[PDB]
């Protein structure tokens, strides 16, 4: 059948099954990817909903504990497993199940069936864009999503002391992992990170000024005010004018686009920079390379005591910051600070 | 047109000449995957010696082994 | 002197989109 | 079977007036026989500080975890 | 009867309602 | 103050630069 | 006619600009190598090997040579400090001569192959069209591979014609380049087993070599042909990214965590040798057997060697630095001089009093002298306010055993404060940050800078081999 | 001989300013960590 | 040495990049 | 306002370019010891 | 480093009189 | 006030490089570029 027209094998039949078209789209790759992303799904949910975390962070997350839901999250192994793949079938665990979910392996279940998930999603991706014959630049955007999954929860963990100072999959252990970034690693001054801010609202940016300016320069198709009805989808000529909005941009702005494929090649471009320099700093940080400070304002206010910046009291408050929190963000450190020495604001 | 002739590039002609040849069928592609599977289970049992979570007694996974 | 470098980079970042707003490649059959 | 036909069928109904409420009913004793509590291990409302320790639990070595786990629970 | 898409429905809605019952009946558990 | 920073940033300005005014000179004559 | 990011392809069409192309880059490498072996060496002072060895200097290169075999220098001095008997042709600086001539014959042999472009060689018989057989070219390169790999294996690493490779008690003390006898049991897959080495090169080497024999004989078949483009040069260039990102994963992973292949004596300590107290764990050990053998404190004291001591210091930790903290460890903090001898605190009762050692994570760190129990028993006041636990209240000393401060005993509360706050760091060690006029911020080892480069570079080539496997894929709409 | 396989590099203004304004805007972003 | 340095680094890049963009411009038009 | 025409290209062969590539470095060879003092 | 920046020189003028030699443009 | 008047000249400098068509520096007879160099010397020389 093929080149030199041979015969057909197991293979050839189950190519024909798995890529027939009908509601739900298998493919190859979903042999890989549903099951893996619906076990990561099912995971994090019976994980939210019954499984606790007394034991690994001496916390309570979960709905039956009476956590809500911003409040509830799949909490990471105690630090005393350091990078342990944690098997149920492992050393830890000894085959045991309630054991291993007291023990915290379902955040590793649900951290690396989600990783083999995105890899079946993105070969899904190729999979349409062959079948369909177009370029797979939808793959290429969806890189960095995987960049900064790969970054944030196994990179950063695997240079740190274990799986302990992963993020944990809450909204409110989001905000703790954020919080702890900020007070431990300066999170907001790597210059990397500014690049990835950058990027993501420039993006958004981008995204709002385009649908503003093409809803706002359509051609009059159609009758009637409401315009949405005055477009055939399977018309051949364009439904907004280039030239009136290139005018408007470069007579607003200065400057403004003049070709639709660099538009939207630029709108695919930005945020996919921006990430992947984000996920390069994480990397950055997962050894401690830290931009933490400025050896010449720090030495300049150590010798005059004057000397004030707001780089300074940020370097404070990161400093409150540690000091307040890892006496229970840490307990495996069983850290004892008396009050005295607690860093505070002396005038209170 | 004819390309420059060289004693090593005629020496070497045979090697680059065969070039597109293929074998009718699906060949060796069993025996290949066999293979991968082999290897993937190598790779699976050093990942675990090395991050410890499968211990054997020789093996001590520790700088304690250059005292051995 | 770091503070005339910044200020060089600053004054040339500027420089640079002014000539882009101004002495741009006029655009033809947009 | 388009989705209008399968909503108009009423052998789905009546077949599944039949699951629905068993599934219903089946989560609602799952929670309430206490079942949850044993096979996730998750701490009753009671048990969270017992007389041994009174604080909460820091698990130490990974190898011997099993037991250290159940040995802090008071199992 | 037994095809992808009926394989795919049931597979998320029968733990969805399971859960959902397990859910309304822990709203009740007193504290 | 260190000359290490101070010829970095003057080699990034300028080589990048010079290589873009080729390019484009290239460009526009031909 | 190209942008200015698709100028390399005009030499996708043509293997002897190519080759031309690849020689190039070969040169520039074996270029930047032999230029940054002679500028380590000028930097490199090899005057104390136990307090400023290669790691605390910032040298990246030198310790790859050493790890083979190199250790001596045309100068008189070798890496131990001992004098040289024989430098010898193998010496630093004959390892760059020898990278730059050869970096130097690459670039004229490039020149030749960009000059003459049409040969022969490359145009099929049968079409006379410039065509390389993939498979037979694989073929051929796996075999040379598998044959140096067994020939490194078999010959340099187990000693029986090369010198070997470097070997090192666990706490790396006694470190030397040594053979190995190579170890077929299961403790051959212990990383931390330098036999596994030897054992792994002669085993690849001989499955290499059947592999090339193996892929120089069959050909390929037809639906593996066309399903993975074997007729196209841009598959062989995904595959190849994508097995150089995974082995760089996996150099920068054993880098990380330490193994046979990266001595602490060449690279410094590792991060978890400080969180777990491995060199505090030995220190104690000796102190403990040397007081029960019945000798002083000051006698059991003296007996650990400067160089175990200075192993166990939060300076030396590689987790320690910052991203822009550029230049040497020497450059922050100091160059070590000597060690202070370990200092032990108690209080006006005579309780015995320890530090709580900073962890990696907190640039600063408040001092707590706790007892033995694990109450704090006193503190720093933070930086002006009033306490109970202060120092002076609570009337702590100082006593230094060993070291240069063997046998003193400080009372000023300055003083027993100010050495709390050293001490709180590990062992306490004298520097002079005034010849290099160091900052006093910690900067990170070479171990550090490897794994962050390593790793950045294998997570960009991620997206390299993508991208390449992408055209491979669709070449068809991406041509037209 | 010649090489078939010629071809020529265009850049235009647009991407020689897209290019300035990269350079110079890495440049201020970094000036500040590279003199510490 | 940071004036000499400097010095000789401009002097050595600013010429050859004018030399440089000169020639281009003239090698474009065969 | 018009087109000037006053126009004329600034041409330079590669005979040209090495002249003053070699005049630079020559000159730089002579002078950077004695700039550097 | 002035070696340093003395033997660049040098091997930049080396380069320039080979590429001369070499790469010159046709008559 | 120096910087100053160095901008205030580049800006004239831009101004008669892009408006050079000037019926001043016409022939009134001949109707080409001409310019009537003892008459300029004189103005200036005065001036000065
Ligand atoms: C025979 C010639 C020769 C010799 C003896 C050396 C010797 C040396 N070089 Mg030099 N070098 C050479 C050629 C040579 N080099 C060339 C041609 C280049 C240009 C590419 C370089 C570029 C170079 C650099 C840039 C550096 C060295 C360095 C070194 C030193 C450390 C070597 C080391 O750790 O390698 C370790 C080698 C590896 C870990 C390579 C692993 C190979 C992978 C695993 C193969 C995987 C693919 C494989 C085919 C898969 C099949 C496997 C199996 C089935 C067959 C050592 C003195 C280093 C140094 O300190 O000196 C300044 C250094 O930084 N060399
Ligand atoms: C894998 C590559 C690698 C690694 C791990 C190292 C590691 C090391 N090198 Mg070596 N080096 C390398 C490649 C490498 N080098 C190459 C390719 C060169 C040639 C240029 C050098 C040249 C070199 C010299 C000349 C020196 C070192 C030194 C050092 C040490 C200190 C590193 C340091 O200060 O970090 C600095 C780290 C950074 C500045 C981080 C930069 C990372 C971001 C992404 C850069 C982005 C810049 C961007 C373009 C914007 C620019 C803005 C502009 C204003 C500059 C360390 C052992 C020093 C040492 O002590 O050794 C004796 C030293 O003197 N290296
Ligand atoms: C084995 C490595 C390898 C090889 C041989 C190639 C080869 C090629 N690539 Mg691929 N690529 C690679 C790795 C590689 N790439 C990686 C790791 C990435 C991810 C970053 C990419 C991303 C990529 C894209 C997105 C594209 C290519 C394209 C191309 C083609 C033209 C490249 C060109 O003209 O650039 C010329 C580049 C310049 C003139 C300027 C580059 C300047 C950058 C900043 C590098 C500066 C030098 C650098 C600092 C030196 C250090 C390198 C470091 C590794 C040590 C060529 C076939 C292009 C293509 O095929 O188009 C049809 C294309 O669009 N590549
Ligand atoms: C928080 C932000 C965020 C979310 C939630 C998100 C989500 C999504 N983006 C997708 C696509 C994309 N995102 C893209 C670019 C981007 N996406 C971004 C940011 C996000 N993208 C950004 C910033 C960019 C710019 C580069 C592209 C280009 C695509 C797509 O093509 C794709 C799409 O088609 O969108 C519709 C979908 C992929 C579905 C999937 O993997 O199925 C498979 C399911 C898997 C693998 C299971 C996930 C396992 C995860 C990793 C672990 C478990 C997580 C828990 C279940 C939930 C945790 C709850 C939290 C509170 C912690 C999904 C809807
Ligand atoms: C003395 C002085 C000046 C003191 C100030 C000092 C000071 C604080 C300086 C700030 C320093 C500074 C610049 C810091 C920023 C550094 C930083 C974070 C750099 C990021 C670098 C970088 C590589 C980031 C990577 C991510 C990245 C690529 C980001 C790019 C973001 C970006 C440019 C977004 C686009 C923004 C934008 C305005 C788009 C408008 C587009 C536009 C005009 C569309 C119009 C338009 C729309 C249509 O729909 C159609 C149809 C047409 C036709 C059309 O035209
Ligand atoms: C993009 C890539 C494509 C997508 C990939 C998606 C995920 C694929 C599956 C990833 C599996 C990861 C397995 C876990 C490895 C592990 O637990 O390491 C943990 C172990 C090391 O284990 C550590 O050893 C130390 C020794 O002093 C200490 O004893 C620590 O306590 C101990 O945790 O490392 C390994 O097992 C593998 C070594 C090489 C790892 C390379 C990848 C990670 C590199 C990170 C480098 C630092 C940053
Ligand atoms: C396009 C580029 C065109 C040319 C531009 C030329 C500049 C290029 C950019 C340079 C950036 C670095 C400037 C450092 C300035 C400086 O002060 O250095 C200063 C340092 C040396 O620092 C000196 O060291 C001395 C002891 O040797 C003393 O300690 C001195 O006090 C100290 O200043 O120079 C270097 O570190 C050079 C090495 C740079 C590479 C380090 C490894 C990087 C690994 C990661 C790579 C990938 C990163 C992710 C990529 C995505
Ligand atoms: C009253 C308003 C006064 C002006 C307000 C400010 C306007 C500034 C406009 C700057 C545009 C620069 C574009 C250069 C490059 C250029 O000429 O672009 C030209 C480009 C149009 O390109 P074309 O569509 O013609 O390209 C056709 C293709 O075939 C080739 O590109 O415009 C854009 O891409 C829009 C994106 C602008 C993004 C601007 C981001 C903001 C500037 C960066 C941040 C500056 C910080 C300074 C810190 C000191
Ligand atoms: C195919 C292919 C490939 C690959 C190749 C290879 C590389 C292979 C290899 C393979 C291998 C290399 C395999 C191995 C395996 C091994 C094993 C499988 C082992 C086992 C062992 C055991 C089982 C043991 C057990 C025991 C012990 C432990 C001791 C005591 C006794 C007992 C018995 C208990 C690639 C991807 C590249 C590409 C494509 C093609
Ligand atoms: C090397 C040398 C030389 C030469 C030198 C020179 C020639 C120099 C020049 C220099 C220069 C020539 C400089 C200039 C500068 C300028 C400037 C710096 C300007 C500025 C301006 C401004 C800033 C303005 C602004 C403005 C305007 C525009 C108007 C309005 C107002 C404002 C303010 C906005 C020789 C050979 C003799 C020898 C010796 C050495
Ligand atoms: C050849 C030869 C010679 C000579 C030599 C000499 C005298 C000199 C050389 C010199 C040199 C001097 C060389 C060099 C090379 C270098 C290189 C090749 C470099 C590279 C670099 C890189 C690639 C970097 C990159 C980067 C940056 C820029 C920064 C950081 C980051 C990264 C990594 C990105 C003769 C003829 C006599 C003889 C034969 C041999
Ligand atoms: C883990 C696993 C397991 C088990 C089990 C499973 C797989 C499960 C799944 C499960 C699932 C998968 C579940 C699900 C669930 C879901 C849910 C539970 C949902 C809910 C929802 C809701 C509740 C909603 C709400 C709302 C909205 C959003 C809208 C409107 C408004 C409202 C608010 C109403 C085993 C061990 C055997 C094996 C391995 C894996």
């Amino acid at each position: 059948i093929g080149t030199y027209q041979e015969k057909r094998t197991w293979f050839d039949d189950a190519d024909d099954w798995l890529r027939q078209d009908r509601f739900v789209f298998v493919g190859w790759s979903g042999l890989l990817l549903f099951p893996c992303a619906y076990f990561a799904l099912g995971g994090w949910l019976t994980g939210t909903t019954f499984v606790t975390s007394w034991y690994t962070h001496g916390l309570a997350t979960s709905y039956l504990e009476g956590c809500n839901f911003l409040t509830a999250a799949v909490s990471t192994p105690a630090n005393s497993m350091a990078h342990s793949l944690l098997f149920v079938w492992g050393p830890e665990a000894q085959g045991d199940f309630t054991r291993w979910c007291q023990l915290g392996g379902l955040w590793a279940f649900v951290a690396l069936h989600g990783a083999f998930g995105l890899i079946g999603f993105m070969l899904r991706q190729f999979e349409i864009a062959r079948s369909v014959n177009l370029r797979p630049y939808n793959a290429i955007a969806f890189s960095a999503p995987i960049a900064v999954f790969v970054s944030v929860f196994l990179i950063y963990p695997l240079g740190q002391s274990g799986w302990f100072f992963a993020p944990s999959f809450g909204v409110a252990a989001i905000f703790r992992f954020i919080l702890f970034f900020q007070g431990f690693h300066n999170w907001t001054l790597n210059p990397f990170h500014m690049m990835g801010v950058a990027g993501v609202l420039g993006a958004a940016l981008l995204c709002a000024i385009h649908g503003a300016t093409v809803e706002n320069t359509l051609f009059e198709d159609g009758d009637g005010a409401n315009t949405f009805r005055a477009f055939n989808p399977t018309q051949a000529e364009e439904t907004y004018s280039m030239v009136t909005a290139n005018r408007f941009w470069s007579q607003i702005f200065g400057v403004a686009f003049s070709n639709k494929r660099w538009l939207h090649f630029f709108m695919l471009l930005v945020p996919v920079t921006g990430l992947w320099m984000s996920a390069i700093g994480v990397v950055g940080l997962a050894l401690n390379l830290r931009a933490y400070d400025f050896v010449s304002q720090e030495i300049r206010a150590a010798e005059d005591p004057e000397f004030e910046t707001f780089y300074t009291k940020n370097i404070l408050l990161n400093e409150g910051i540690r000091a307040w929190m890892a006496a229970q963000d840490q307990p495996h450190e069983r850290l004892v600070f008396p009050e005295e020495v607690l860093p505070r604001g002396n005038a209170l | 047109e004819p390309g420059l002739v060289t004693p090593l590039g005629t020496l070497l002609r045979p090697l680059n000449s065969e070039a597109g040849k293929v074998l009718p069928g699906w060949g060796t592609t069993v025996l290949m995957a066999v293979f991968i599977l082999l290897f993937a289970a190598f790779l699976l049992i050093i990942l675990e010696i090395y991050n410890s979570s499968l211990i054997l007694d020789d093996v001590s996974m520790s700088w304690e082994t250059l005292a051995k | 002197m770091e503070a005339l470098v910044y200020t060089f980079l600053l004054v040339g970042t500027l420089g640079i989109i002014f000539f882009s707003i101004f002495f741009r490649d006029p655009p033809r059959m947009i | 079977r388009p989705f209008s036909d399968i909503l108009t069928s009423i052998r789905y109904w009546v077949i599944h007036s039949i699951t629905v409420p068993a599934l219903f009913i089946a989560g609602w004793l799952f929670v309430s026989t206490g079942l949850a509590y044993d096979v996730f291990g998750t701490p009753r409302p009671n048990e969270y500080f017992t007389e041994d320790r009174q604080e909460a639990p820091l698990i130490t070595d990974r190898f011997n975890a099993l037991e250290q786990v159940k040995k802090l629970s008071g199992n | 009867i037994f095809t992808v898409r009926w394989l795919a429905i049931h597979g998320i809605a029968v733990p969805t309602i399971f859960f959902l019952g397990a859910i309304t009946a822990m709203q009740f558990i007193q504290r | 103050v260190n000359i290490y920073g101070l010829t970095a940033t003057a080699l990034f300005i300028i080589i990048p630069t010079s290589f873009l005014l080729i390019l484009y000179v290239k460009t526009a004559s031909t | 006619g190209l942008p200015w990011y698709r100028v390399h392809t005009v030499v996708i069409n043509d293997p002897g600009r190519l080759i031309s192309v690849h020689l190039m880059h070969t040169a520039l490498v074996s270029g930047w190598a032999g230029s940054m072996a002679l500028f380590e060496i000028s930097v490199f002072d090899p005057s104390d090997p136990v307090l400023n060895p290669m790691w605390r200097q910032g040298m990246f290169v030198l310790p790859f040579m050493t790890r083979l075999g190199i250790t001596q220098s045309w100068g008189g001095w070798t890496i131990s400090g001992e004098t040289a008997t024989n430098p010898g042709i193998w010496s630093y600086e004959g390892v760059a001569a020898a990278h730059i001539i050869l970096s130097g014959a690459l670039f004229l042999a490039s020149v030749w192959h960009w000059t003459y472009w049409d040969l022969e060689l490359f145009r099929d018989p049968r079409t006379g069209k410039t065509a390389l057989d993939l498979p037979k070219i694989f073929g051929i390169h796996l075999f040379l591979s598998g044959l140096l790999c067994f020939g490194f294996g078999a010959f340099h690493v187990t000693g029986v014609f090369g010198p070997g490779i470097w070997v090192s008690d666990p706490y790396g003390l006694t470190g030397r380049v040594q053979p190995v006898a190579p170890s077929w049991g299961a403790d051959g897959f212990d990383p931390y087993n330098p036999g596994g080495i030897a054992s792994h090169h002669i085993a690849a080497g001989i499955l290499g070599v059947l592999a090339g024999l193996f892929h120089l004989c069959v050909r390929p078949s037809i639906r593996l042909y066309f399903g993975l483009s074997m007729g196209s040069i841009e598959t062989v260039l995904s595959s190849s990214i994508a097995a150089v990102f995974w082995a760089a994963f996996v150099v920068a992973g054993t880098m990380w965590y330490g193994s046979a292949a990266t001595p602490i004596e060449l690279f410094g300590p590792t991060r978890y040798q400080w969180d777990q107290g491995f060199f505090q764990q030995e220190i104690q050990k000796r102190v403990q057997a040397s007081l029960a053998e019945g000798a002083s404190l000051s006698d059991a004291w003296s007996r650990i060697p400067e160089k175990l001591a200075f192993y166990d210091y939060i300076g030396n930790n590689p987790a320690k630095g910052g991203l822009f903290r550029t230049g040497a460890m020497n450059s922050g903090d100091g160059i070590a001089v000597g060690w202070l001898g370990h200092a032990s605190f108690k209080d006006q009762e005579g309780r015995e009093l320890f530090v709580r050692r900073m962890p990696t994570f907190f640039e600063t760190f408040p001092v707590l002298l706790l007892d033995k129990d694990g109450i704090v028993r006193a503190d720093v006041p933070f930086r002006k306010a009033e306490s109970k636990y202060s120092i002076e209240q609570v009337g702590v000393s100082v006593t230094f055993y060993g070291g240069e401060l063997d046998g003193l005993t400080f009372t000023d509360p300055a003083t027993v404060k100010k050495y709390a706050r050293k001490a709180q760091l590990g062992e306490i060690f004298e520097f002079d940050r005034s010849t290099l006029q160091s900052d006093g911020v910690f900067r990170s080892s070479p171990r550090g800078w490897f794994t962050f480069g390593h790793v950045c570079f294998a997570l960009l080539f991620f997206f390299g081999h993508i991208w390449h496997g992408a055209r491979t894929i669709f070449r068809d709409v991406f041509a037209g | 001989r010649p090489n078939p396989n010629k071809q020529v590099v265009e850049l235009n203004r647009t991407s020689l300013y897209w290019g300035l304004l990269l350079i110079f805007v890495l440049a201020v972003l970094f000036s500040s960590y590279i003199f510490n």
